[PDB]
């Protein structure tokens, strides 16, 4: 099983951060899990929220909507779910605020489908999975 | 002076807080404090490490000119970690 946070990132950071990618997803992992003191984490947080993008829900939907039509989905408000053709796979995806968190079983193809909606969006989603330690960004 | 510096960066950060939009001022300057100023060299304390990056690669100039704004001396700024 895959579990992703990714997150929409700042261009301006998306740059300053190329070729140390490690150094993001480090403050993300901090966030998520690391047990900080209270006013690390607050901090962690703030810095989080300046160096990402809100989600564009609607826009996410409208992408989604189309490239999902006739495939086994459903929907429940920002959740979508699916179960890929021949019995190969399933994903969530959910978005909230600046987050979207995916997870995945079976075929690679079942986190796929997602990630190719999301890269043709923009250039600029981060995808993380905090417990494999494989991240990176969508690239178009 | 120990109280001294916490004058010169507290006048400082009431200059830098006019300068910058509010989510900036938050993110990046409110949690700093001055350390030690030694020679021409005033530290000044980030947060974590990712603040203390930012800083030094965004903010260093903004915050030397308003050093120098209030002082008419150059000094050079430098950020630390806990």
């Amino acid at each position: 099983e895959r579990h992703y946070y990714t997150y929409l990132i700042k261009e301006e950071f998306a740059n300053h951060y190329f070729g140390r990618e490690s150094v993001m997803f480090e403050l993300f992992q901090d966030y998520h899990w690391t047990s900080l003191e209270k006013q690390q984490y607050e901090m962690t947080e703030k810095q989080i929220q300046y160096i990402t993008q809100p989600i564009p829900i609607l826009h996410m939907h409208q992408r989604l909507k189309m490239n999902l039509n006739k495939t086994d989905y459903r929907q429940l408000d920002y959740i979508y779910r699916i179960a890929l053709p021949k019995a190969k796979g399933h994903a969530t995806f959910m978005m909230k605020e600046h987050m979207i968190e995916i997870v995945a079983s079976g075929d690679y193809e079942a986190e796929t489908i997602f990630f190719e909606v999301l890269r043709k969006v923009s250039p600029c989603f981060l995808a993380m999975d905090f417990n494999s330690k494989r991240y990176g960004w969508l690239n178009p | 002076a120990m109280e001294n510096i916490l004058d010169l960066w507290n006048q400082a950060l009431a200059q830098i807080e006019k300068k910058l939009s509010k989510p900036s001022f938050e993110t990046w300057m409110k949690s700093t404090k001055a350390h030690s100023l030694q020679g021409d060299t005033l530290t000044i304390t980030a947060p974590n490490e990712f603040a203390r990056d930012w800083l030094e690669s965004r903010y260093l100039h903004l915050i030397a000119d308003t050093i120098y704004e209030l002082t008419g001396e150059e000094l050079s700024i430098k950020f630390v970690i806990p």
